[PDB]
């Protein structure tokens, strides 16, 4: 009965562990997509100050 | 062994938990970090208009 | 001796290898993160600069 | 007998701990696959927080050459 008790025990662990990588990879999974929308929303900023500096520069063209 | 291998399980566990800890901190600047790009995105988009009504006067 | 022993056995070498590179994993995953929550702080601090610096520009332009 | 019963379910016990770790090891493969990706984004991001920051020093002349 001992072996089978202390394997038992060494299960339990590896269990744990097992939970522990399985719940790591849904949370990257998960702050990926904010990671997106973070990256959707610089790139659209980005876009809007260029046209920004753009247009800034055509005024200054056309006074001038 | 066990008793070896039961040692090894749990000292990754162990350094598992801190990374997990670092992941959970990750998140919550990540929740931030979306909060105040999307007020940057909104400030450059009303910029870009104000800009773009001015090029068009000259 | 025996069938049943002996995949215990290559059973319990088999998940001693692989833990030691679920360790190897876990000591990458804890570098990396650190590493990245250092860079999500200096892009928080240029996202809320870049706010102020349009936000008086377009003042100017308002 | 009883000892059959135990021997056995030992066995499983070993099997089962053998398919988690296997499992473990394609969940941590894969987040670090996510984790490296999510990582060149955040570095496109800041690349994108300083190109802003170099484009307004331009706004700023150009308002200035405008007498705003």
């Amino acid at each position: 009965e001992t072996r089978h008790s202390e394997i038992i025990k060494l299960e339990n662990s590896i269990r744990e562990l097992h939970d522990m990588f399985m719940d790591m990879a849904m949370l990257v999974e998960s702050q990926g997509e904010m990671i997106d929308r973070i990256e959707y929303n610089v790139e659209h900023a980005v876009d809007y100050v260029e046209r920004a500096v753009s247009d800034t520069k055509k005024a200054v063209k056309y006074q001038s | 062994g066990i008793e070896g291998v039961k040692g090894a399980a749990s000292g990754v566990v162990g350094e598992l938990a801190r990374a997990r800890l670092a992941l959970d901190e990750r998140g919550q600047k990540l929740s931030d970090l979306e909060e105040r790009t999307a007020a940057m995105m909104s400030s450059a988009d009303s910029f870009s208009k104000h800009a773009h009504e001015m090029m068009l006067k000259y | 001796m025996a069938s049943r022993e002996n995949e215990m056995d290559e059973n319990l070498e088999q998940v001693s290898g692989i833990i030691g590179n679920l360790r190897h994993m876990a000591l990458d995953m804890g570098n990396e993160i650190d590493t990245q929550n250092r860079q999500i702080d200096r892009i928080m601090e240029k996202a809320d600069s870049n706010k102020t610096r349009i936000d008086e520009a377009n003042q100017r332009a308002t | 007998r009883r000892a059959d019963q135990l021997a056995d379910e030992s066995l499983e016990s070993t099997r089962r701990m053998l398919q988690l770790v296997e499992e473990s090891k394609d969940a941590g493969i894969r987040t670090l696959v996510m984790l490296d990706e999510q990582g060149e984004q955040l570095d496109r991001v800041e690349e994108g927080m300083n190109h802003i920051n170099q484009d307004m020093k331009e706004a700023e002349k150009n308002l200035k050459d405008l007498g705003k």
